[PDB]
DNA sequence: AAAAAAAAA
């Protein structure tokens, strides 16, 4: 079948380690819960790890003989495991709201306690944590200041060109350089598929990871797994959960191409609450997930080991400048006090427009 | 069975008999431990042996890897990997990075005997076979990871699972094939979820290669191969490039053998599974005498004199041109400013006359003695075709941007024949790169810069069959002048009547038709030559072998040889970068101001761009005795030619 | 998508 190999990493001690960071963790007491609370009050959206926090905490620990091995590292060599690892940590630390909440509003739980107080009333089933889950879990590399606190070597960042990026950087996370030049619409996602039972007791869901998806034909419901057919299950639009899919194309800067070449090209992925965060005509640094994309999509059947590669976006730096449609700021205040000091403005304008023309 | 363990002693054996590759193998090991942890280049595990020293150790081993290298190297690559394995010393390495498990391929160098063919000469008795190949880069295919190794874990069992992926191309010997299935069950149904960042990814990439059509039969079209590299040396040279490449001849595929045929006349497909690139370039690298050798000839006082007479000895005066060309050359540097943009550094020239003038063979001879240059004619081309062009690739299926004819040249220099017979539309993509040196591509939902900073030398007739010096010269030339603004230095040539030359050039072109080719016979014709004895090639400073360049004795003053102006050339194109002064400053200024207020007729009208030509030349000349300072000099010579290029003596 | 031949303006 398949040969057993040894790895030095074990994900118990990693998610102990996690979860006492999470809870012990001082930067207003622990800032970790108090980005909890605000989720848990339906008032923040997303969740932003910071890879420095992490590593300083497990530098200013090991002055105890206690810690054994480091997590960043970790984080660098592979990244989607601890996002789930991360969103279980969360899912079982998640504090009580300590603020009301228009209840009303949120058809999906309105929907579910109606499906739990059909079922538990007989006294049910046992829903997927992403079903309930409502936040977004993002990632930001350190910086630069953060490893030169220390010894060890522990750097990331380095935004690469498009072709420096080669076939070993597959899984982990990268920082990228370049000029945006296509930017999609936004369009919805699927994340869990959910089908009604026709009045059949549960109503049967899914949840489908991949690219490709395919239906349900029959249902576990009890009167359903009655040797006669009760209902066509169907897919039911409100009670699955959907999320904001974006997709964008980066050019390679004309400083970084050798001599002689064609610049290349790079897709990026990007969901979640970070979408319509850029625009097409500007340079960027993006730090996302390398990650390997199947070729079946073509359906060619060619290529058995050919595959196609793309980024899925963690945090961007929009970086360029800022227009700005001449906002009032104090300092522009003082700076337009200085010009009506300067006097006759527009001749200077003038001799100051293109010097280098006599 | 035991003949892979017996293959493997003996390779190490020969590995042990020799302490070169050790050494070679161990320098890189400490190189690449100091790269780990000490406040970006890592060397790759290929080592590089000479199969000459194999021959004279062991017959039998030499002659199965020259003949059936499939049962031969794979043994000779897990001896190298494992006494890689033995003298490596790491007692703390890391989780993901040690699972990589690099096999150390080979590259081999020496002679090849009648195993180093032309792409025409490739058939099927060279199938399985060890060879090296000659030719010119054509195209390239993308550069796409592929899988090799894929890493398996399962929650429930907390052990880590991999499968290995091989094909066809992957491995010398065929095998089993495999599908790309993802395993995601357990024998017992543990769910198990793949882990990027173990597993295994190698870059690919497909290149094809073709015969040089210089050496082709008469009436036939130049025929090329494909070669396939991938790992290391995935993205060396580009197309327009002399490349010699070693590797393995073999076939692929069923090729119709199967149920899949519909006619009888199948064939089948071969390729060659590269394992060496080297640079042809028809070497580039100074030694140490060369250096004090170029100081020697620099420090004299009239070596720019001899370095112009150098060029193209078999033309006839022409003096003026040739220094133009020397300048041309090793033009000036380029500026770039935060405020002021770019400024253009180099040099281009345009010549004009009447037929019969000696106009294509410089032009020849400056495509030969060039670092890098490409040939165009103006009626045989195509503007839009010339910049760049939109083909789709047949493996990826998307269409892709093909470099044109003068992108490939970039840093290098352009030649245009038949410039004004050449296309008024196409004439503007020309005037866009004499612009800005970048063309821009907005087609096919594409929207690219892409940078072309060469130099242009062209060479037009006049409207009439010959110049008529009494006539406007805007009226002698059909191009508009709005492109004609842009050339530094015009020059017009006329061949005039004169009993004195012209028994001098009858008497110079009588002495070079008769010539003969050194110990070769004057009863018959050239006959072609095979290629260099060695298929891959690599007491000081007393005894000026080709230093002083004078090969045959005809005049006082001195001369040197092609080689050695080439090494001059590169040694000043990187190594001086001059600064102007303020004393040659005066000079230009005052020359120009005297040229432009002299009020008499002229070639053509004087502007404020023909300073910074002046500027660029005293900077060549600068760059031409290596020195880092612009001396009055250099303007002075700078403003005699201008005044012969212009007024004339 | 890009080169090459034909009749009408
Ligand atoms: N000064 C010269 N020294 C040697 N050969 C010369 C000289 N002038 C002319 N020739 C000869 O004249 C012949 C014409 O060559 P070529 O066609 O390259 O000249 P051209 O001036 O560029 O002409 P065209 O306008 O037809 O391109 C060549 O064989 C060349 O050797
Ligand atoms: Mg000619
Ligand atoms: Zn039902």
């Amino acid at each position: 079948a398949l040969p057993s190999i040894q790895l030095p990493v074990d994900y118990n001690n990693l998610f102990n380690e996690i979860t006492d960071f999470l809870v012990t963790f001082k930067q207003k007491g622990p800032k970790y819960m108090a980005m909890l609370q605000k989720v848990a009050n339906r008032e923040l959206n997303s969740v932003i790890i910071d890879l420095d926090d992490i590593l300083q905490y497990q530098n200013e620990k090991f002055l105890q003989g206690t810690q054994a091995d480091d997590l960043v590292s970790a984080i660098q060599q592979n990244a989607n495991h601890f996002t789930e690892l991360f969103c279980r940590a969360i899912d079982n630390n998640m504090p009580l709201p300590t603020k009301e909440i228009d209840y009303k509003d949120d058809v999906l739980d309105v929907i579910l306690n109606q499906r739990r107080l059909r079922n538990e009333r007989m006294l049910t089933e046992l829903f997927p944590p992403n079903l309930t889950r409502r936040y977004f879990l993002y990632f930001k590399p350190l910086s630069q200041n953060c490893a030169r606190r220390y010894r060890k070597k522990a750097i990331s960042s380095k935004p690469l060109s498009v072709r420096q990026i080669k076939g070993d950087f597959l899984g982990q996370l990268i920082t990228v350089r370049g000029i945006i030049t296509r930017v999609s619409d936004v369009k919805p996602a699927v994340e869990v598929i959910a089908y009604t039972c026709d009045q059949c007791g549960y109503e049967v869901f899914q949840e489908v990871n991949s690219r490709t998806f395919t239906p349900l034909s029959e249902c576990t419901s009890e009167e359903c797994s009655q040797n006669q057919t009760k209902g066509q299950l169907f897919m039911s639009t409100r009670a699955s959960k959907f999320s904001a899919f974006q997709e964008c194309k980066i050019q390679e800067l004309s400083q970084q191409v050798p001599v002689g070449h064609i610049p290349r090209s790079l897709n990026i992925h990007v969901n979640g609450t970070l979408v319509r965060s850029l625009s097409p005509g500007d340079i960027v640094d993006v730090t996302g997930i390398f990650l390997p994309a199947p070729y079946t999509g073509f359906k060619a059947l060619k290529a058995g080991l050919l595959t196609e590669t793309y980024l899925e976006a963690q945090f961007v730096r929009q970086h360029k400048k800022k227009f700005a449609s001449f906002s009032l700021t104090s300092d522009v205040e003082e700076r337009v006090m200085e010009l009506i000091t300067s006097g006759d403005v527009y001749n200077r304008l003038a001799k100051s427009i293109a010097p280098e023309i006599y | 069975d035991a003949v892979f363990g017996d293959r493997v002693r003996r390779f190490q054996e020969f590995l042990d008999t020799f302490t070169s590759y050790r050494d070679s193998v161990r320098s890189i090991q400490v190189y690449n431990s100091n790269n780990a942890a000490n406040y970006l280049n890592i060397l790759p595990h290929r080592i590089i042996i000479s199969l000459d020293d194999l021959r004279e150790f062991d017959r039998s081993f030499w002659s199965g890897i020259l003949v059936e290298p499939a049962y031969f190297i794979p043994p000779a690559e897990k001896a190298l990997t494992d006494l890689a394995d033995s003298m490596d010393d790491v007692p703390h390495p890391n989780a993901s990075a040690v699972s990589s498990r690099h096999p150390w391929k080979l590259s081999f160098k020496g002679s090849f005997g009648a195993h180093a063919l032309s792409p025409r000469t490739l058939t099927a008795q060279h199938l399985n076979k060890l060879v090296s190949v000659e030719g010119i880069v054509t195209k390239t295919s993308l550069v796409r990871p592929k899988l090799i190794r894929s890493v398996h874990y399962a929650a429930k069992t907390g052990r880590f699972h991999y499968r290995d992926y091989t094909d066809a191309t992957t491995t010398l010997t065929t095998r089993i094939p495999t599908p790309a299935i993802y395993p995601t069950e357990d024998t017992e149904g543990n769910k198990l979820t793949t882990e990027y960042g173990y597993s295994t990814f190698i870059d690919h990439q497909r290149i094809t290669v073709q015969e040089m059509p210089e050496m082709a039969p008469a009436g036939q079209l130049p025929r090329s191969i494909d070669v396939i590299l991938d790992d290391d040396l995935v993205d060396k040279t580009k197309p327009g490039d002399r490349v010699n490449v070693v590797g393995v001849f073999k076939s692929l595929g069923a090729g119709g053998m199967n149920q899949s045929n519909s006619n009888t006349l199948i064939g089948f497909k071969t390729l060659i599974l590269g394992n060496t690139v080297y640079p042809l370039h028809a070497r580039q690298m100074l030694t140490d005498f060369d250096i004090r050798n170029i100081n020697k000839l620099s420090k004299k006082k009239d070596i720019f004199d001899i370095l112009s007479q150098s060029l193209a000895p078999s033309i006839y005066g022409h003096d003026h041109i040739k220094k133009a060309i020397l300048l041309m050359l090793m033009g000036g540097v380029e500026k770039n400013l935060e405020n002021g943009s770019h400024l253009r550094g180099d040099i281009n020239i345009l010549m004009v006359g009447d037929p019969s003038t000696a106009k294509s063979q410089l032009l020849r001879f400056v495509l030969n003695t060039a670092s890098l240059a490409i040939a165009t004619t103006g009626r045989g081309s195509s503007g839009v075709g010339l910049t760049a062009a939109v083909t789709t690739d047949r493996e990826t299926g998307e269409r892709r941007l093909e470099a044109g004819a003068m992108v490939l040249a970039d840093r290098g220099v352009v030649c245009i024949d038949e410039f004004d017979k050449m296309t008024d539309v196409d004439r503007v993509a020309i005037h866009e790169v004499m612009e800005q040196q970048t063309v821009t591509i907005a087609k096919a939902g594409i929207h690219t810069t892409l940078n072309a900073r060469c130099s242009v030398i062209a060479a037009a007739n006049p409207v009439f069959g010959q110049y008529d010096v009494n006539r406007d010269p805007h009226q002698n030339i059909a191009l508009p002048d709005s492109l004609l603004s842009r050339f530094d230095l015009l020059f017009v040539v006329t061949d005039d009547i004169n009993e004195i030359r012209d028994r001098s050039i009858s008497e110079h072109v009588l002495r070079t038709h008769r010539y003969l080719p050194p110990g070769y016979l004057e009863g018959e014709p050239v006959r072609e030559r095979l290629n260099l004895s060695l298929a891959v090639g690599e007491q000081a400073g007393a005894k000026l072998a080709k230093n002083k360049g004078n090969y045959n004795g005809t005049e006082i003053p001195k001369l040197v040889t092609i080689p050695f102006l080439r090494k001059y050339v590169q040694y000043a194109k990187e190594r001086v970068i001059p600064q102007l002064t303020q004393e040659a400053i005066n000079v230009i200024v005052k020359n120009y101001t005297d040229l432009r207020n002299d009020d008499n007729t002229k070639k053509s009208p004087i502007t404020a761009r023909t300073l910074e030509t002046l500027i660029r030349l005293a900077t060549a000349h600068a760059k031409v005795r290596l020195s880092k300072t612009v001396n009055k000099v250099d303007a002075k010579v700078a403003a005699n030619l201008l005044r012969f290029a212009l007024l004339g003596e």
